[PDB]
RNA sequence: CCUGUCAAACUCCAAACUUACAGACGCUGUUUGACGCGGGGAUUCCGGUGCGCGGGGU
RNA sequence: AGUGCAAGAGCAAAAGAUGACUUGACAGUGUUCUUCCCAACGAGGAACGCUGACGCGAAAGCGUGGUCUAGCGAACCAAUU
RNA sequence: UUAGGCGGCCACAGCGGUGGGGUUGCCUCCCGUACCCAUCCCGAACACGGAAGAUAAGCCCACCAGCGUUCCAGGGAGUACUGGAGUGCGCGAGCCUCUGGGAAAUCCGGUUCGCCGCCACC
């Protein structure tokens, strides 16, 4: 029952909205994989308007590349309460979010016939702060 | 009319009912009819192709033989025979 | 759901199941279907017609019925779907039918995958079936070339049970020979 | 079974009502049809309702009428109990008009005018322009109500 | 402009504002009279205005008979007696006047007017039994500002 | 939540009714040849009124 | 929401968005509907074919320009292939 | 169908919720990247290879009606509207009678938590 509910990090996301690049260079080395441009949707007055053009970057780390990140990022930030998602995510920091889930997500990610995950197999900020909590640091 | 395109004054008989909304389904855009067969004439709103004019909508034909995919069936409007190419799609069997 | 203007979805969309603009431009063949479709542990093979109330399977075979013939292999791989297909395509054969179009559901038509595999199976069994080679797997990944070599870097057996340590793929021309000989329990 | 009288004329009636009147072989105000009771006889009736009576009639007053009114398809010649044993599958007027009012069979498959051309309402009518229930001729008759017509139409 | 050219019932409901610009404002000031903070349950007695007749009440005969009924209630009752009074209908229906002959005839906007079926309830009062008379008078004086014959009709009140 | 109203260019609904085809009855046609085909000759293209349904207009 | 533009209609593993490739916005010739309900009438338009040559796709298949209904022009003469 | 595959009808099937079910069986989640293949970055997905583990998801089975939907009884209602007729009534807008049809809202009580086809399969 349990082995098939404890929670795990599926993704880590790295970005750093500028608005115009070079900073992909220090994404890639605190991250340890290539990033990804980021275009925008919308004119702004705000010298935006170029539709599709590069304005910030990203990396989304799974498994190791994402836990041999947060070891040395979690430490870098001091989580909250209020900085916990509905569906047990949290974002800090440049930012950095982790995604967090159950074991079966793939049921909603997979091609043939998925479906979306029932509200009792999902991930509550309760559950998600004990989960990570229990691994080097404290909550409130 | 103030105008007199073929889709003057067709907003309801080319309208699908919220819920017959969207995509039809394929069984009877691929459906098969012979020579002789009386099929009804009605457009399908979610069906573009294969249609044929609206003032038609209504009719019940008999199939005569088809031309590429499509059907030719043969009505009367009116008083004068007329050859209608249509699919299946907006076809069915009488009865 | 909402409302009374609510528009839900046919049954096999909301599963998931059946990709409707696709099924449409397949059926316009006029030709049975070759459903391919695979699961974790097994692959298999349908020829599939029209009919008044639902489809209707005039041959198929599992991956899981090829034991049957001598299979003591995995049914998850290459060679496992090339052999279903061919399976499926004799037992087509038996049925009357000559030709049929590739249905591969919600799978990607990736070169070299085991959907194509299941395809050449079936065209090899006699079912004119319109394909293109360069998009199927070479031979030799076919026979399950891939997976011995994998086994060559061993220092644990690939395989749990005991099939064989080094694999066979041996073993999988055997079994299409089996099935190409015209006595063969069908 | 239903004797349908016209008492209404032609001018200025509907096409499609004029038309069911000839369908019913009345072509003539006062014209008189036998018309068993069906579906399609029943949709033709209701169609002609207000320009007609009608109503099922006893079997002494079919007689009457019958023998007073009642013509071969063609000819002058009388239509009485040894012209309807002679000619018909019966034995005089009264087996003739039971087995019409049991719908067993028709004046044209006796060899008879389907119309009976009937005479002026003796005393007059109650008019042709209310129903019955206000107190005119027109619409469903009583069996009492279309003999008392169909009587004084001798 | 005389009543007899739009108290009929002959043309097309006319309301699409989205289709129709330049539309006269209403002159009817209040729907909900005397006390509104109140509920009608909270009265024994409760008397309606009924219309005999189908008919078109213009936006100004609306608000002639409400003042008329409504200001003399205020009168007999006070500014704050005890009661209160609603105008059900609002007048939805645009008019027009062809105001050159009849070349181009369809005419500008000139009003707005309600449209009230026979037997429905133009105004309805509610008071206590007390204050009876002075609402079935109120609605005397109103009757003679709109265009039909009209019915006062107690609903709930028996106290007679 | 409660409470007051509407739509020619709104519709979750929805008639009567009109209409395609077919069968049945009726009526009609096979010497009065219908239905239909081909050809000759027109007249006509200022209309009006009642009733029902209308649109414009006091 | 979007889908070039009126209005109404169509569209969600798409008819919309992104990316890539491509030139079928192809030549020839028809069937049919429309224009003109019924019911004759041209240009124009559309639907659906075939022949030829191509594009893309694993393939079924899609592409006779734009999701559909507006965006059009005789004879004589000239230029052009 | 002790969990499968392809479907037809396309909400009676939706939304939401409760309970139950898997040693070499089935579907899954699951484990894992040498290969075919793959991410404008990620074996996440797609694809390939595989069983250490699990029934918690999904799925299948049994069930609940609060919302949405389908149909049915009773009430609303033979009301609203309406095809045919009238030397019936009304100053008139309009109404009435006879004849043939006949709603909608809503209320109340039931129904509905899919049905059916082909194939495969302890
Ligand atoms: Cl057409
Ligand atoms: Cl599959
Ligand atoms: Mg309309
Ligand atoms: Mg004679
Ligand atoms: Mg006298
Ligand atoms: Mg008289
Ligand atoms: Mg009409
Ligand atoms: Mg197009
Ligand atoms: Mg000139
Ligand atoms: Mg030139
Ligand atoms: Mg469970
Ligand atoms: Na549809
Ligand atoms: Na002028
Ligand atoms: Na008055
Ligand atoms: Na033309
Ligand atoms: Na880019
Ligand atoms: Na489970």
């Amino acid at each position: 029952f349990h082995e098939m509910r404890e929670p795990r990090i599926e993704k880590v996301v790295v970005h750093m909205g500028i608005g115009h690049a070079n900073a992909e260079d220090i994404l890639g080395e605190i991250t340890g994989q290539m990033p990804v441009r980021t275009k925008a949707k919308r004119t702004v007055g705000e010298f935006d308007i170029r539709e599709g053009d590069p304005i910030g970057a990203k990396v989304t780390l799974r498994d190791e590349m994402a836990e041999e990140f947060l070891q040395t990022a979690l430490p870098l930030a001091e989580l909250a309460t209020s900085q916990f998602d509905d569906t047990g995510n949290f974002s800090f920091g440049l930012d950095v979010t982790v995604n967090l889930v159950r074991p079966g997500y793939r049921v909603a990610k997979r091609d043939k016939a998925s479906r979306s995950i029932p509200t009792k197999h999902r991930l509550n900020p309760a559950d998600a702060v004990a989960f990570i909590e229990s691994t080097y640091d404290v909550e409130v | 009319p103030s105008s007199n395109g073929p889709l003057e004054g067709t907003r309801g008989k080319l309208k699908n009912k919220p819920r017959d909304r969207g995509t039809s389904p394929p069984q009877r855009a691929v459906e098969e009819f012979d020579d002789g067969e009386k099929v009804h004439l009605k457009i399908d709103p979610s069906v573009p192709n294969g249609r044929f004019h609206p003032r038609f909508d209504g009719q019940t034909g008999t199939v005569e033989g088809k031309q590429g995919d499509a059907y030719k069936v043969d009505i009367v409007d009116g008083g004068k025979e007329k050859t209608i190419i249509v699919t299946a799609a907006h076809l069915r069997r009488q009865e | 759901a909402t409302g009374p203007r609510y528009k839900v979805p046919m049954r096999r969309r909301r599963e998931a199941r059946t990709d409707y603009h696709q099924r449409l431009r397949l059926l316009k063949s006029g030709k049975p279907r070759l459903v391919a479709r695979k699961s974790n542990k097994h692959v298999r093979a349908q020829l599939v017609t029209l009919g008044p109330n639902g489809d209707d399977t005039l041959a198929s075979a599992h991956s899981s019925d090829l034991a049957e013939y001598g299979w003591e292999a995995p049914t998850g791989n290459m060679p496992s779907a090339y052999l279903t297909g061919l399976l499926a395509g004799l037992r087509a054969q038996e049925a009357g039918v000559e030709e049929a179009v590739l249905d591969i559901g919600l799978n990607s038509p990736t070169p070299g995958s085991k959907v194509f595999a299941i395809q050449e199976g079936a065209i090899d069994a006699g079912l004119d079936i319109p394909h293109n080679d360069d998009v199927l797997a070479d031979w030799q990944r076919t026979r399950g070339a891939h997976i011995a070599e994998y086994d060559e870097q061993l220092e644990e057996p690939l395989y749990s049970g005991d099939f064989d340590a080094a694999d066979l793929p041996e073993h999988f021309d055997e079994l299409r020979e089996t099935l190409l000989d015209g006595d063969i329990e069908l | 079974m239903h004797a349908l009288v016209q008492l209404r004329g032609e001018v200025n009636m509907h096409t499609d009502i004029q038309d069911t009147l000839e369908m019913l072989n009345i072509h003539h105000v006062n014209h008189c049809t036998l018309v068993p009771e069906t579906d399609a006889y029943r949709g033709m009736v209701a169609k002609v309702n207000d320009f007609v009576a009608f109503g099922e009639p006893s079997q002494e007053t079919l007689e009457t009428v019958l023998a007073t009114r009642a013509e071969p398809l063609e000819g002058d010649a009388d239509v009485d109990d040894e012209w309807v044993a002679e000619h018909t599958d019966y034995d005089d007027i009264s087996g003739l008009a039971f087995a019409l009012l049991s719908e067993e069979t028709t004046l044209r498959e006796q060899g008879l005018s389907p119309t009976l051309r009937l005479h002026p309402p003796r005393g007059g009518h109650d008019g042709v322009k209310h129903p019955v229930k206000e107190g005119g001729q027109l619409g469903k008759h009583d069996t009492e109500g279309i003999d008392d017509l169909l009587e004084a139409m001798r | 402009k005389p009543a007899s050219m739009y108290r009929d019932i002959d043309k097309p409901a006319y309301t699409r504002r989205e289709y129709i610009t330049g539309i006269p404002g209403s002159k009817i000031a209040q729907h909900k009279m005397g006390r509104k903070q109140k509920d009608a349950d909270d009265y024994p007695v409760q008397i309606s205005l009924i219309v005999e007749e189908t008919v078109q009440l213009r936006h100004g005969s609306l608000e002639a008979s409400r003042l008329s009924a409504n200001r003399h209630l205020i009168k007999e009752l006070g500014e704050e007696g005890d009661y209160k009074m609603t105008l059900r209908k609002f007048p939805h229906q645009v008019l027009r006047e062809n105001k050159d002959g009849m070349r181009a005839a369809f005419g500008k906007i000139v009003g707005t007017a309600a449209r009230v079926q026979a037997g429905e309830q133009l105004f309805t009062a509610y008071c206590n039994v007390e204050d009876a008379e002075h609402v079935k008078e109120a609605f005397r004086r109103a009757y003679n500002k709109i265009t039909p014959s009209c019915r006062i009709k107690v609903e709930r009140g028996e106290e007679l």
